[PDB]
């Protein structure tokens, strides 16, 4: 029962979180 | 950066030729052919290594950090410190 | 020289560990992986290096034959000699695979995986012992022969 | 020379309005006077600019240093959660009007 | 044969010493020992770094008396190639090339050398972030850089002074929005004093440049685009604008205060040198400009007292001429003029230290610089008992 390390830091492409954003920005 | 050190250096006064020697002696580099830049470059290093030992020999701290020759037909610089050897070649003038 | 240089690069895993940055371990671990690999081509390359010598300093091993109450007599004889062989080619091993992990049991304190992390599997390996025997069934070859004379006195006038 | 449609990020203000409003101002004292809605205008334009340039700045500084990251691929794990961070933070900026 | 020593020697960059003592002994080397009134002496164009191009600032080294800096906006020639040119100019050799060259990101408006420290370089910039640079350390970078905050400057910055003494200096500098702030040559990344200058009404002062009486501190005088003349207070009892001068109707664009010191006390004489060709001269005494600058129109730069002489200054003009000026022997025409060649949109002019010569920029960037009479430039108690006694004239 040794601990391993869990998920990492992800990177989420800036162009993604851009989309998503833009998106947001027209629904808003 | 080297290119822009060079021009500058060469530019001054429209030096025939310098390369930069940052090792002791033995050239690769060179400005008008391989030979007169590469074997008078390692002359001047061993004349130079001379040069040092004799004003060490006055006093051991002293070092020569420039040198320059101006003779009847051509003008030597050279500033070494540690192993910044330059070399310049111009008329005498 | 494999020392400082491992010494050095956890320093600076060290001095990003106390900085508290983000995402460290399994940067850690594949900087881990990537250094084992080189390991194990540099410990090839060594290894080759020491078995094309048998074929690196190497130490010279040396046995001596003597005859007392008129028996033939080997000091030390060929298996001590084999035995010596396999403890410099293991010492030779330890050269590299001595050297430690990083991170943040026995096999974690220090590395010893770079067998597993050959590139041109156990051949290497392989070809060293088949070095190795080849040079000892050649050695007690030479002795048999040249043993075969101590039966002379076995056998009365 | 990319084929894809990369969606840059802006700052929603004109480096130019800044020059009106010092337009306006030389203009008042020399005696000119222009529409009241004009003088709200630049005021507003004067009184926000260093806020706008101060974001402009910032945003520019964070994409050339995160172009610099992505530069170099060996890094972009470790510096994922400043950029977790830095996007948290846009994300809560950008609803604002 | 070594053929990747020497290279990557060559690519490592450990030459900062040695790029510093070539370029530091190289121009001497062009020293020729083979064995076989107005007058120009120097005048300095650099090809590659003022090919059309108009000179932002220009100051003198106090700890060196040989150094200038000169600056530079950005260049429409190219907007790829670096914008703000920093250019760092000595006389120890003759020589085409300039000693020390720097770029800024942005436009640089104001530059100057630091009194703390003999070393240290620091410029105002169109960005409105001072910029600092270290003339021993061979980096084209700015070395540090104020953030761009409400707080610090936003709006762009024509003027930057270091005041105080080697032990008790600060680095003041003033934005053309008004706000003044106080910085100190270790740390330049936060304002030790940041306060939006205000003159009534809340509305603040377009300051266009600023002065300071020679030798005090504090009780800053300072220049307005908007044509008025304005005494503030650094810290004092109340900081803020301390007096409203009727000024100049035309912009101020070159203000300085008195620095020949002598027998007398003259420190209080400020000159403005307006955009109508009027250099208007008073003391902080008196609300009105005692005496007017008038032979043409149309902008006279700047005014600069020499260091020396009491009653002599001098200033340029747009047209293309310098104009030496004193007003011990004249009060109506000018002592000594002179014109740049080409007639140039000559733009600025700086007093060196000690005097006996006179720098001048110009809209091309070749600067000119060039002594003055002998006859003209040592003043004498003569000097300054017929100035004060020209003073009372009116």
């Amino acid at each position: 029962r040794k601990l391993v390390h869990d998920k990492e830091l992800a990177a989420e492409d800036e162009q993604v979180f851009l989309m998503k954003q833009q998106s947001l920005l027209a629904k808003q | 950066e080297v290119e822009e050190t060079l021009k500058r250096l060469q530019s001054q006064k429209g030096v025939q030729g310098i390369i930069v020697v940052n090792t002791e002696g033995i050239p690769i580099k060179s400005t008008m052919d391989n030979p007169t830049t590469t074997q008078y470059a390692s002359l001047m290093h061993s004349f130079i290594l001379k040069a040092r030992s004799t004003v060490r020999d006055i006093d051991p701290q002293n070092d020569l950090t420039f040198l320059r020759i101006r003779s009847k037909k051509n003008e030597i610089m050279v500033a070494p410190d540690k192993d910044y050897f330059l070399i310049v070649i111009q008329n005498p003038t | 020289t494999f020392s400082e240089i491992l010494n050095r690069v956890q320093k600076a895993v060290d001095d990003l560990n106390l900085h508290s940055y983000s995402n460290l371990p399994i940067w850690v671990n594949k900087l881990d992986m990537e250094i084992e690999r080189i390991l194990g081509v540099r410990l090839q390359a060594g290894l080759r290096a020491w078995t094309q010598v048998l074929l690196p300093k190497i130490k010279n091993v040396v046995h001596e034959l003597r005859i007392t109450n008129q028996v033939i007599y080997l000091n030390p004889p060929i298996e001590e000699c084999r035995y010596k062989l396999y403890q410099e080619m293991f010492a030779w091993k330890m050269v590299v695979l001595s050297l430690p992990r990083i991170q943040s049991t026995e096999e974690e304190k220090f590395y010893r995986n770079a067998l597993t992390r050959m590139p041109d599997g156990p051949v290497a390996l392989e070809e060293s012992y088949s070095a190795v025997m080849g040079i000892v069934s050649e050695v007690e070859q030479y002795v048999k022969v040249w043993l075969q004379y101590q039966c002379l006195w076995d056998m009365q006038a | 020379g990319r084929t894809g449609n990369v969606l840059k990020l802006k700052v929603n203000f004109l480096p130019e309005i800044i020059t009106l409003s010092k337009e306006v101002r030389n203009l008042k004292w020399l005696g000119f006077r222009v529409p009241l809605a004009i003088v709200n205008k630049a005021h507003q334009a004067n009184q926000l600019y260093p806020f706008a340039i101060s974001l402009i700045e910032s945003v520019r500084t964070y994409e050339r240093t995160c172009e610099k990251v992505e530069e170099r691929n060996t890094i972009s794990l470790l510096v994922a959660g400043l950029k977790k961070e830095v996007q948290a933070l846009i994300a809560e900026g950008i609803a604002l009007v | 044969l070594t053929e990747e020593e020497k290279q990557q020697i060559l690519h490592s960059e450990e030459f900062l010493s040695f790029f510093d003592h070539s370029t530091r002994i190289v121009e001497r080397a062009l020293s020729e020992q083979i064995n076989i009134k107005l007058s120009l002496n120097r005048q300095f164009f650099d090809e590659r770094w003022s090919k059309h191009r108009v000179v932002s600032c220009l100051d003198w080294s106090s700890q060196y008396p040989e150094l200038l800096v000169a600056s530079y906006n950005n260049n429409e020639d190219a907007p790829h190639e670096p914008d703000g040119v920093a250019l760092v100019w000595n006389m120890k050799y003759k020589k085409t090339t300039p000693e020390y060259v720097f770029h800024c990101q942005s436009a640089v408006m104001s530059a100057t050398f630091a009194k703390f420290h003999p070393n240290l370089v620091v410029g105002g910039t169109y960005s409105g972030q001072i910029v600092l640079w270290d003339n021993r350390s061979n980096k084209r970078t700015p070395v540090q850089r104020t953030p761009l905050s409400a707080a610090a400057h936003t709006h762009p910055v024509y003027c930057v002074n270091v005041v105080g003494t080697q032990n008790a200096h600060n680095l003041i500098s003033i934005s053309t929005d008004g706000k003044i702030c106080s910085w100190s040559l270790d740390m330049l990344s936060h304002p030790q004093d940041s306060m939006e200058l205000v003159h009534k009404q809340s509305k603040a002062v377009a300051v266009t440049s600023m002065s300071f009486p020679v030798g005090d501190v504090n009780n800053f005088v300072v220049g307005s685009e908007e044509g008025s003349v304005y005494t503030a207070c650094r810290h004092g009892s109340k900081a803020g604008i301390s007096e409203m001068f009727e000024g100049h109707q035309g912009p101020i664009t070159g203000i300085h205060c008195h620095a020949a010191v002598g027998a007398v006390d003259f420190s209080h004489l400020f000159v403005t040198s307006s955009f109508d060709w009027t250099v208007k001269l008073w003391t902080t005494k008196n609300n009105k400009p005692l005496y007017s600058f008038e032979d043409n129109a149309d902008y006279v730069y700047d005014v600069m007292w020499s260091p020396t002489h009491p009653a002599l200054f001098a200033c340029v003009d747009g047209m293309g001429r310098l104009d030496l000026w004193n007003l011990n022997n004249d009060t109506e025409v000018p002592t000594a003029s002179i014109s740049v060649e080409g007639n140039p949109a000559l733009n600025r002019v700086r007093w060196t230290h000690s005097g006996r010569e006179i720098a001048v920029g110009d809209s091309e960037g070749q600067i000119v610089i060039y002594d003055v009479g002998e006859q003209i430039a040592v003043p004498r108690n003569d000097e300054w008992a017929r100035f004060g006694r020209t003073l009372a004239e009116i």
